[PDB]
């Protein structure tokens, strides 16, 4: 089957224009689409037949088709235009899509996380586990890692870690995940959470309680 | 509005069969091309299939062609997704969308195609100690997805819900976690409404210091 591919990622500066090219077998010869597509969100038509623009879409928005080529464009660019953007050729018999492009703005402030470590819950521990919680959210860019300590020492089985996810305001977030049995938990003084950001560490500890 | 509201998401075996529906209603349905287009999770959009105004006539994908039939139903303005013989490849959210080009798009059911069965997540209060964090894990479930809001609704901001993981285990664990004054935490009641549909688990937890 015929294949649409896009850049899978475009940055641009803030204000100016950004420009995310489609291309594929005889697209001149068909009609561009284009859908803005937002973290949680469903896709958004932007661009329909080369060049046309729904009826509440701004003209920044524009699309061109020449070559075997389509191209969308967006003037103005700011940090809430940052989205996946895929374009889609029809015809023809099949409708294709392109693998999308990832719209990066750029100038966006360095954001430190947030962090917040949790303790089992008293129920968890009737229940006969425990789990450890890390919550890393409002960070700039997209990169965390992450690191457990039982007291002084790193804890290297039993963490389950998300990649970071885009925040509807552009910034990102992050969980971790420390399984353990009651015993564990109540052996050590202290569980730690160690999270370093762009070359900087965030820590936090909490303790069994009693 | 133009509404387009998606049902009969959840989760099928491999090589069972599934129906998804598309109630639409704030412009003439009979009038327009419909279709379903699908995106697995943190991957990119596919095309599944259209079909004409009158129902007359249809396309198809290749990869799904021969295993689903898309229908509609012009009195009740519905939109019908047969799947039949389910791959695991057929997991993803499916997207109502209308029209030639998409132009409105429904919020999605996402549908997964697995053998494994269906859990019910633990849910258990996470406590804090200016401002205050407190929230809740919702431990272990399968499949995705679940809803966690606050004392019923009533409590939105400040709340922020973690997307999940997916432990090697192959459950789902996820948190959401609400900012309060902790000064509210002596004369004011926290309570996560947690709901996950797959396996009729309903359940509140009240987050005490």
């Amino acid at each position: 089957q015929s294949v649409l591919t896009q850049p899978p990622s475009v940055s641009v500066s803030p204000g100016q224009t950004a420009s995310i090219t489609c291309s594929g077998e005889k697209l001149g010869d068909e009609y561009a689409s284009w859908y803005q597509q937002k973290p949680g969100q469903s896709p958004v038509l932007v661009i329909y037949q080369d060049n046309k623009r729904p009826s509440g879409i701004p003209e920044r928005f524009s699309g061109s088709n020449s070559g075997n080529t389509a191209t969308l464009t967006i003037s103005g660019t700011q940090a809430m235009d940052e989205a996946d953007y895929y374009c889609q050729a029809w015809d023809s018999s099949t409708l294709l899509f392109g693998g999308g492009t990832k719209l990066t703005v750029l100038g966006q402030p360095k954001a430190a996380p947030s962090v917040t470590l949790f303790p089992p819950s008293s129920e968890e521990l009737q229940a006969n586990k425990a789990t450890l919680v890390c919550l890393i959210s409002d960070f700039y860019p997209g990169a965390v890692t992450v690191a457990w300590k039982a007291d002084s020492s790193p804890v290297k089985a039993g963490v389950e870690t998300t990649k970071p996810s885009k925040q509807s305001n552009n910034k990102y977030a992050a969980s971790s995940y420390l399984s353990l049995t009651p015993e564990q938990w109540k052996s050590h003084r202290s569980y730690s959470c160690q999270v370093t950001h762009e070359g900087s560490t965030v820590e936090k500890t909490v303790a069994p309680t009693e | 509005e133009v509404q387009l509201l998606e049902s009969g998401g959840g989760l099928v075996q491999p090589g069972g069969s599934l129906r998804l529906s598309c109630a639409a209603s704030g412009f003439t349905f009979s009038w327009y091309v419909m279709g379903w287009v699908r995106q697995a999770p943190g991957k990119g959009l596919e095309w599944v299939s259209s079909i004409y105004p009158s129902g007359g006539a249809t396309n198809y994908a290749d990869s799904v062609k021969g295993r689903f039939t898309i229908s509609r139903d012009n009195s009740k303005n519905t939109l019908y997704l047969q799947m039949n013989s389910l791959r695991a490849e057929d997991t993803a959210v499916y997207y109502c969308a209308r029209g030639n080009y998409f132009d409105y798009w429904g919020q999605g059911t996402l549908v997964t195609v697995s053998s494994a069965s269906t859990k019910g997540p633990s849910v258990f209060p996470l406590a804090p100690s200016g401002t205050a964090a407190l929230g809740c894990l919702v431990k272990d479930y399968f499949p995705e997805p679940v809803t966690v809001s606050w004392n019923s609704g009533a409590l939105t901001s400040g709340v922020h819900t973690f997307p999940a993981v997916l432990q090697s285990s192959g459950l789902y664990s996820l948190s959401s976690v609400v900012t309060v004054p902790s000064s509210s935490l002596g004369t004011q009641t926290y309570i996560c409404n947690v709901n996950h549909k797959p396996s009729n688990t309903k359940v509140d937890k009240r987050v005490e210091p």
